[PDB]
């Protein structure tokens, strides 16, 4: 029995281990307690509220998507107070446009040369905002009807044409200047040149400027001594010295006390004009000067940009778990269990 | 074009542009509806979705006054 | 008989190996655990507020563009147009605002009440005007129409040639009282083009620049026009024009020598042609006057009749869920097992 | 001492099920370990990365428009007035741009400087037009005035009728002259209408087409009217016209036959009759001219004044820590009863 | 309204309308304020907000460009 | 400035004013491109990005209708 004194001092040592290591395991479990309700309460909970933030800011950014059209609408009727002077891509989309003109009471080859002009179309037709009704906004837009197209029309210019026979000058001036544009049984007359946009050979004339004159007119630009027609033309006692742009060039009247020449905008004068009238080209020169003012006969053409935007770019960098070197090492804690029970029950039944 | 000078005027005719002349008006009609809206009430207060539309809500209100109808 | 006490020996130490290993597997799920809680609290907590910060970023982006939605809105509106506006957009001033100021205009109670009644005219008579950027505050002016003559009798007068023929020759009486007039004390004013004056209802608004003021007198011009009491403004021609011109409430029709001209309808063309001479027709007498193969619209014609509406909004909200209780059972489980192990090697040591 | 060795044999049968309930307790805390992992590992993570990819895409959209911010207005503008510009907005060409622009102008130094002080009015007076697009590519042209004539003396010419009467019968004379008058070289610039010329300062910008060049010599009739060296465009009538016009600096009342036209105030009412007669009358005399009851203001009329400030922005940065002390010490607590138990198994083993 | 035809002439009135003339000019001044902008020191290099300010900031530049006083 | 009255005409000449004339035009040619975006690919669904685009893509495409070269 030397032995049972030891034996039973032993067990009490191994009753003692398994007291401390179980406090040990008792304590590791509070740390994973501590952890598991950091995750399930303090982690979870504060990705769920970056969660609602997103879906938030998502909502958002589709709700500005989803009803641009509308939202531009608003746009445009809020900053012209109900009527837009043009017909914005907004208020009626191209097909849109398209289908109205291929509705209109006009012949099939007067449609066709409509939506050729789609963006006069646009720009002399416009919006009215109707009404807002709940969520709801109703307006009209409206679009002219072009019913006559490509009838020979012309633009008539002219400068002072003053004689001098002793110290005396008369000075005839046709009051013709302006827009005509033929028509069914007339001519239609706009009288001032803004009253008429041209694009390419296309000339858009507003309706309410035009007024009716007689065919004959255009015997004017035969003979001004004609007796057909009554052409307005005005006369004065005084040299008027100006200059009168044409599409193709210019008129010049020259008179009494102006130094008048032709120049070019890189280098200087060119040629000086006699007093009287000058008709000069837009290739014959760039300007046309009355003493120290200068007239461009064309567009200067001038710089020539280009820009082109910072680029975005993704921000994405996800995260993943090192599962691998974790993962088994739980696995063999899993058998480190299993091993040592399995040794307890060979231990403990041993005992026989 | 053409463009010639009348020198017994001092005028210049410029020929060979097309007219397009307005002879009447074709109107449409068009009725825009915002979307359907999801209430999102997982926010704390103000959402920003909420307060999207209370913008547009208002925008639209303001805009009621300058309808034709009225 | 104590080859027994050898057995429990041998007994005492595999079960001293098993009490090692499951040791050595805490240990290893000790460490295991380890690094868990540091992956979540680094790798995973960073994570979260990186996001937790871009979202508060993206938060902030948008709650800057709404808490100064007037501000940016006014902004754009002056820089589209450098430093003026065509109206009084909502933006540049609120509709209370606007019913406001016009409550305090210097006129009678009845013309603040018209102009409260047409706010869009209002906006659109009136402009606004960028006065200057300091820092970062945005300093504008508006100027609202003060309409202080209302409700006097307003009317306008068209016209079209009247020719006279006989034998070949022509005799055309053209008026050229043509525009505008309204009823003003003192005098009546003459608005000689149709766009001139605004119509809203029975109200007209009018550009006060264009008025011409004409003795009263001229009213005369509409009773008897070879009326000896005023200089009623008349034009004389000897060439036929063959036109039309629209009224308010119907259209004037003037056809001479060869032209056909006729009044129609919608589905059916033509339904009168029309006598040479002067014609006067209503809105509800045709819809169209035709000269020669040039069709005239006597009223707006209705096009299509949209509604659309946008794609629905939804939520991504998607919440995370951490299974709690079930957890909290298996901790539970475990700390009531390890009391359990303390109280068991506490019975075993005292059974010794 | 037979039984004490039975007492020792059953102590250890109760010891191997305490360090075997331990087991299994251990077990469960490694079960509750490994769904925790795989749930922050899997469930987690995965959640994380993909708010992070929504962080992403909302980080990329807000990104873009302001990456693309002058593009994208660009853009609005053309299609809110479908391809043309009422003005050079600042989106179509930014301060530097315009600068660099009019310095290189075709003329003279002062003129440069003046359209340099004058920025505003470039932009307004001239226009943008969309030329084409291309893919992702907008091309459009700036068409900038070109103000050559600067500093030449200008002033306006504003006239109410003069009606005398005699045995109680009407002579009217009335100017024709009215509008803006500026001078050129070799010539005087006649603008009929009032809206031609717009004031900025003491300069005036006036509308090209709307000019009208008349000889010098108009300049006499506002010295002598019915001076021969000049056809003075005067009207003359029968009938009495009682009418207010109003001038830069005041005002022209014609009170004629019967109406009670007064001087009046904005607070308090009629101030003082006005004679039958042509009266002139100052901004600084005034505030009202009164015809009958309709009240014109001399000058424009100063109203309330606003300030409006948005609503803060805040910051919902809100980040995570994690009491890392506490949960430190329970494992590296744990690490050590871990290794002494291990070594009180080593003395249990020893003594034997 | 009431619309007549006078055939002696060939023209026509049209009566009934309501005069509304403008008389004078009503100005009020607005001064609009950008709102206070916490500073966001949490972001990695470019924030969303300050680049937003600052394209606000260029914005009132160019625009003070156009400003009516000098 | 000064604003004289001409009582023989019952008219009034204001003087002091300087003129600014317009006598040619200046023009710019600009091109704008938009800048290149990065397609992001863990989409899910739709991207909002990628909406945004097909967005600015189709305005792009309606605006070319009214682009000056016809
Ligand atoms: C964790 O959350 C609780 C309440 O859910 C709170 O009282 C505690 O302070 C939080 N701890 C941390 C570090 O955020
Ligand atoms: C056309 O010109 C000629 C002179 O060349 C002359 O007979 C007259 O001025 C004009 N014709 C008529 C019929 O008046
Ligand atoms: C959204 O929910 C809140 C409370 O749950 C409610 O008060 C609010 O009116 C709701 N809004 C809508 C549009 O349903
Ligand atoms: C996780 O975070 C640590 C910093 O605490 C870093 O060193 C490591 O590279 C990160 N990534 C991993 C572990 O995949
Ligand atoms: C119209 O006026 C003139 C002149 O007053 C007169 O000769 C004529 O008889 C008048 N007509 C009628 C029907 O009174
Ligand atoms: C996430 O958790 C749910 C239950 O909470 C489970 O059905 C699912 O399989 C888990 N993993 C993934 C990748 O969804
Ligand atoms: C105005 O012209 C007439 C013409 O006879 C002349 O008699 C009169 O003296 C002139 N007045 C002045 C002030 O020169
Ligand atoms: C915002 O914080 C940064 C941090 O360095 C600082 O430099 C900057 O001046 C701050 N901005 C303002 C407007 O205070
Ligand atoms: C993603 O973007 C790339 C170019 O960066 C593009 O070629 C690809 O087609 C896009 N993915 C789609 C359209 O599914």
């Amino acid at each position: 029995e030397s032995e049972v004194n030891a034996i039973k001092g032993a067990l009490k040592t191994t009753n003692e281990a398994v007291s401390t290591l179980g406090n040990g395991v008792r304590v590791l479990a509070t740390a994973v307690r501590e952890l598991k309700e950091f995750v399930s309460k303090n982690l979870t909970s504060a990705i769920n509220k970056n969660k609602c933030d997103i879906a938030d800011l998502k909502m958002a950014v589709s709700f500005s998507q989803f009803n641009r059209r509308f939202l531009n609408v608003v746009r445009q009727f809020s900053d012209n107070a109900g009527i837009t002077p043009a017909i914005s891509l907004d208020l009626m989309t191209d097909a849109e446009l398209a289908r109205a003109v291929s509705y209109m009471p006009t012949s099939a080859g007067q449609i066709k040369l409509m939506l050729e002009n789609r963006a006069m179309v646009r720009r002399k037709g416009f919006g009215i905002l109707i009404g807002v009704y709940g969520s709801s906004v109703i307006y009209m837009v409206q679009l002219p009807i072009f019913g006559v197209i490509d009838t020979p029309c012309w633009i008539i210019k002219a400068a002072p044409s003053c004689s001098e026979k002793d110290g005396n000058y008369a000075c005839l001036l046709r009051e013709d200047q302006g827009w005509y544009c033929k028509n069914a049984g007339s001519t239609v007359y706009y009288p001032n040149e803004k009253d008429c946009e041209t694009r390419g050979d296309h000339v858009f004339c507003d309706t309410a400027a035009g007024i009716n004159v007689a065919e004959q007119s255009r015997e004017c630009n035969i003979n001004i001594s004609t007796t057909n027609y009554p052409c307005k033309v005005s006369t004065g006692r005084h040299p008027i010295s100006m200059v009168a742009l044409s599409p193709l060039g210019a008129l010049v009247a020259c008179y009494k006390g102006v130094s008048c020449s032709i120049g070019s905008n890189r280098v200087g004068i060119i040629k000086q004009l006699p007093k009287g009238c000058s008709y000069i080209t837009n290739q014959d020169a760039d300007t046309v000067t009355i003493d120290n003012t200068v007239y461009q006969l064309s567009k200067v053409e001038g710089e020539q940009h280009v820009i082109k935007g910072r680029p975005v770019s993704s921000s994405f960098d996800p995260i993943r778990f090192p599962e691998d070197q974790f993962n088994v090492a739980l696995d063999q804690v899993f058998e480190s269990i299993e091993n040592s029970q399995a040794l307890v029950d060979q231990s403990n039944k041993i005992l026989n | 074009l053409k463009e010639s000078y009348l020198e017994e005027s001092c005028s210049t005719i410029t020929e060979g542009y097309l007219s397009v002349l307005r002879t009447g008006w074709y109107t449409n009609v068009f009725t825009l509806e915002v979307g359907d809206v999801e209430n999102l009430t997982c926010t704390d207060g103000p959402s920003l979705i909420k307060t999207e539309l209370d913008l547009t809500k208002s925008a639209l209100r303001e805009l009621k006054t300058v309808s034709a109808d009225q």
